[PDB]
């Protein structure tokens, strides 16, 4: 687990580190149910940290982790789902709904302002997919955010 | 300046207009196939004239003169 | 019952079967078109065999399809194998009278139904115009009226509704053909240079209003009468492929000399191919 | 075992088949802990296992059930299916328990004991009612989250086995049955040729209403949701037809999820053929016919185009639209192209047809 830990805490190679948390897991898997559970978190954080959201739902259906049903896997699909649909809003309400679990471990606590920034993009890509030429005065009155920073956030695109 | 080899088709109509019993050729495209036996012989009987290699000047001739 | 005594007493080497349903849906005069004189005209239809121009039973078989079709139907399975029954004779040896009778009959036909639209070979089959020459002349007229594509002259025979049967019915959808058959000409009209004609010349050329012009065309593209596009903030549409129609011998005078021109085109280009590339191969 | 276990140990649950409508439910359970023992060593296995499942249906039926003696049962589910080869019984006892499930609301459990009866077809011919009961416990599943084109082969199979045929008046919602999911498909090519399969039918058309329905999604343009609803939301209550349409109307909730999907296949019917006919609309032109808002116009043109099964590039400045219009750098040419091999098989196409005219007017 802790070789994941670190190597995950600098954020180099997260395919890696995952490979450190699936074998984090098998070592715990029906003999030691409270650090089991918290295994499958760290391997699913990193997973929407791969950017593949919905293989996250693929392995919780898979009969291994379906045994392990509980809070904080509701905590994870929830979350993979707001990024699956890929929107802001949605990645809002599962937050202020799991949050004493979601928000709460040391490590969530560092990892969810990167998160963010590559789903603020991920919406953002999304609204302004539809069409040629509009306006700015429209998306900062759909993603429900403000102009001076969305421009900015915009110039940031092209650059 | 073309393949002098004509087929036909039998096509028979009760329709428009001109008898009640109706009954005209349609000409099918036509065309002389090869065969590898027979491309022994054929090739064999002409040595005249084959214009052959093809370059950049096959095509100006067979299609374009 | 004296019918299946002669259906089953006639084993000849003539068919029993061609003239004994036409006897069955001779009979079926009398009542009924929905179980037998439907199973005289759907079971018999492929049972012509090897022998076109069968005149004992070409008529027979024909007429009886007539008078089914006449009764009820579209308006245009009667005003389509009727064709067949009028295409077997030249010299009729009847009263034209009657004939004329026929073809007014069969010209109320294609005029109702929706899939009819040729108004130019029905016009130039030379045994049923002149035949109502005199008689009826605002029959013969608005089918000048369709080729001729407007709105003003299908009002000068709106004193003359001859046959107030099956008229009013119609009336709605009257009123779309000839709306309909007005795209028609002026694309043929137009050359191929542009054909690009707009919604306000439509709007002038068939009198109908802009918010219907749109549900105009996409139903003549339905149909496959033409094929085109439609612009809608330039107010266009870009026809390219019309229906295409009749014609005399006036316009195979455009045909011959836009032809003739482009023969020595051919020759034009060609010469230039025979002369650079002459010592290329002998 | 020799021919003397089968007079012995159904006989003991031929005893037990009597109290168990007889004596109160205390010595019978203790009937049954004391029966339950002898069941995986000796007892009904040898092959009359179909007595052993009333008696596992007897433990649920003392107390008429629950929500987790439903889930009892569990246990012995699958495993006689092995246990003796028989096309029936076996299948009305495996049947049974996905109701229970409905009532445990269970959908992934369901389908799963669903999936071993889908390849155990070809008992219906002896059943007039059996094989109609797996149906109608197989729409609630399918019912449920959005799968209105799984019912397609569904409510096609209650057009089926022959009792049907003759019961006129329930024939009717049959026809409502086998209506009411093709619309409400979402768009494929299996809806496309789904509307050819229940088409040419002789006594489907009886319904004038209905032969219309499906008349105006093989046709162009539609008028638009209101000139429409005053003209077929009304017939959901007459004739003798009325529970499915009811089943569109009593849940209100249903009724809610099925007045909008209704509006949304009539919604986007207009963007198929507007993408396929035009070239360049305007934004306010299109909202009107579809008589709601220009943002609401926006919504529903933003979640198709990225399902990118119509292609658009709208605008918010001239509110000018356009459909299938990309760059086209070198699709000019290549229609082009496209267009000479048109015409030079044309050209070939009158030239042996005109050689032969001449030969049947000036031939001899």
């Amino acid at each position: 687990m802790q070789s994941g830990i670190i190597h995950a805490a600098e954020e180099k190679d997260w395919k890696t580190a995952y490979s450190y948390f699936y074998e984090a897991f098998e070592g715990y898997d029906s003999i030691d149910s409270p650090k089991a559970i918290t295994s499958l978190k760290y391997m699913l954080l990193c997973k929407i940290m791969l950017n593949t959201p919905e293989d996250v739902q693929a392995l919780v259906s898979g009969k291994l982790a379906l045994r392990y049903a509980g809070r904080q896997t509701e905590a994870l699909k929830c979350v993979a789902q707001a990024s699956k649909n890929r929107s802001l809003a949605d990645f809002e309400k599962a937050l202020t709904d799991y949050r004493a679990e979601l928000r709460d471990d040391p490590i969530i606590s560092t990892h969810l302002a990167k998160l963010y920034d590559n789903l603020l993009e991920q919406n953002l890509i999304r609204v302004i997919e539809p069409f040629s030429r509009v306006q700015i005065e429209h998306i900062s009155s759909l993603i429900k955010l403000s102009k001076a920073d969305v421009e900015r956030k915009l110039s940031q695109m092209i650059l | 300046l073309g393949l002098p080899t004509e087929a036909y088709i039998s096509v028979e109509e009760v329709h428009d207009d001109g008898t009640p019993t109706s009954k005209t050729f349609e000409h099918v495209t036509s065309e002389i196939g090869a065969e590898e036996a027979e491309e022994v012989g054929v090739e064999h009987l002409l040595r005249d004239i084959k214009d052959t290699t093809v370059g950049t000047l096959s095509q100006r001739i067979t299609n374009q003169v | 019952t004296f019918l299946e005594k002669t259906r089953e007493k006639v084993k000849s080497s003539d068919e029993a079967v061609i003239l004994c349903k036409t006897a069955i849906g001779a009979l079926k005069l009398n009542i009924g078109d929905l179980q037998v004189t439907k199973e005289t005209i759907e079971d018999v239809e492929e049972m012509l065999n090897n022998l076109p121009g069968v005149t004992s039973v070409h008529s027979r078989f024909y007429d009886l399809s007539s008078k089914y079709y006449q009764t009820i139907g579209n308006h245009a399975s009667y005003y389509k194998d009727a064709l067949r029954f009028l295409g077997c004779v030249d010299i009729k040896d009847l009263p034209v009278s009657e004939q004329q009778e026929r073809a007014f009959t069969l010209g109320l036909a294609g005029l109702l139904g929706e899939g009819v639209f040729n108004f130019g070979e029905l016009l130039m089959h030379p045994v049923l115009e002149s035949l109502r020459n005199t008689d009826r002349q605002w029959l013969i007229d608005t089918l000048y009226a369709f080729n001729s594509g407007n709105v003003e002259r299908f009002q000068t025979l709106k004193t003359a509704w001859g046959q107030q049967p099956d008229l009013a019915a119609n009336e709605a959808q009257l009123l779309r053909k000839i709306q309909l058959l007005c795209l028609m000409e002026m694309t043929f009209t137009r050359p191929a240079n542009h054909r690009q004609l707009t919604f306000e010349e439509i709007a002038k050329s068939a009198k109908i209003t802009v918010n219907e012009v749109e549900l105009l065309v996409m139903k003549a593209l339905s149909v496959g009468l033409v094929k085109g596009s439609i612009d809608e903030v330039d107010k266009r549409v870009h026809m390219t492929w019309v229906q295409p129609r009749v014609l005399d011998l006036q316009q195979i005078k455009g045909m011959k000399d836009r032809l003739e021109f482009w023969c020595t085109d051919v020759k034009s280009m060609e010469m230039l191919v025979e002369h650079q590339a002459h010592d290329i191969l002998t | 075992r020799r021919s003397q276990l089968k007079q012995a140990v159904a006989k003991m649950v031929q005893q037990c088949c009597t109290y168990v409508e007889e004596i109160t439910d205390l010595p019978i359970k203790l009937r049954l802990i004391d029966t339950l023992r002898m069941v995986t060593e000796g007892k009904i296995y040898v092959e009359i296992e179909r007595a052993r499942l009333t008696k596992t249906l007897a433990t649920i039926k003392e107390q008429n059930g629950d929500v987790k003696e439903a889930a009892s049962i569990l246990q012995e589910l699958q495993v006689e299916t092995y246990g003796s080869m028989e096309k029936k019984e076996r299948v009305e006892f495996i049947l049974e328990q996905m109701r229970l499930c409905l009532a445990v609301k269970d959908y992934i459990r369901t389908q799963i004991i669903s999936k071993k009866i889908n390849t155990k077809f070809f008992q219906e011919e002896n059943t007039e009612k059996l094989k109609l009961k797996y149906y109608n416990l197989m729409i609630q599943l399918d019912q449920h989250e959005g799968s209105y084109l799984s019912i397609c082969k569904h409510y096609r199979a209650i057009y089926d086995t022959p009792c049907i045929q003759a019961e006129s008046e329930k024939w009717q919602q049959a026809l409502k049955s086998v209506v009411l999911y093709v619309i409400l498909a979402p768009f494929d090519n299996e809806q496309s040729d789904l509307v050819h399969r229940i088409s040419g039918d002789k006594k489907l058309e009886e319904i004038p209403k209905y032969k219309d329905l499906l008349k105006l999604f093989t046709t162009m343009e539609l008028m638009r949701w209101s000139t429409l609803v005053e003209d077929y939301g009304m017939e959901l209550r007459k004739g003798s037809l009325e529970s499915p349409a009811t089943d569109v109307f009593g849940s209100t909730e249903e009724g809610e999820k099925r007045w909008k999907d209704l509006k949304n296949r009539v919604v986007e019917h207009n963007i198929r053929i507007m993408a396929k006919y035009y070239t360049r609309i305007t934004m306010k032109r299109m909202a009107q016919l579809l008589d709601l808002s220009v943002d609401e116009s926006e919504a529903f043109l933003s979640n198709l185009v990225v399902n990118k099964t119509i292609f658009a590039k709208v605008d918010r400045l001239a509110g000018i639209i356009n459909f299938q219009r990309p760059k086209d750098p070198n699709n000019l040419l290549n229609d082009w192209s496209q267009k000479l091999n048109s015409l030079m098989s044309l050209v070939n196409k009158t030239t042996h047809l005109i050689a032969k005219e001449e030969m049947i007017h000036n031939l001899q």
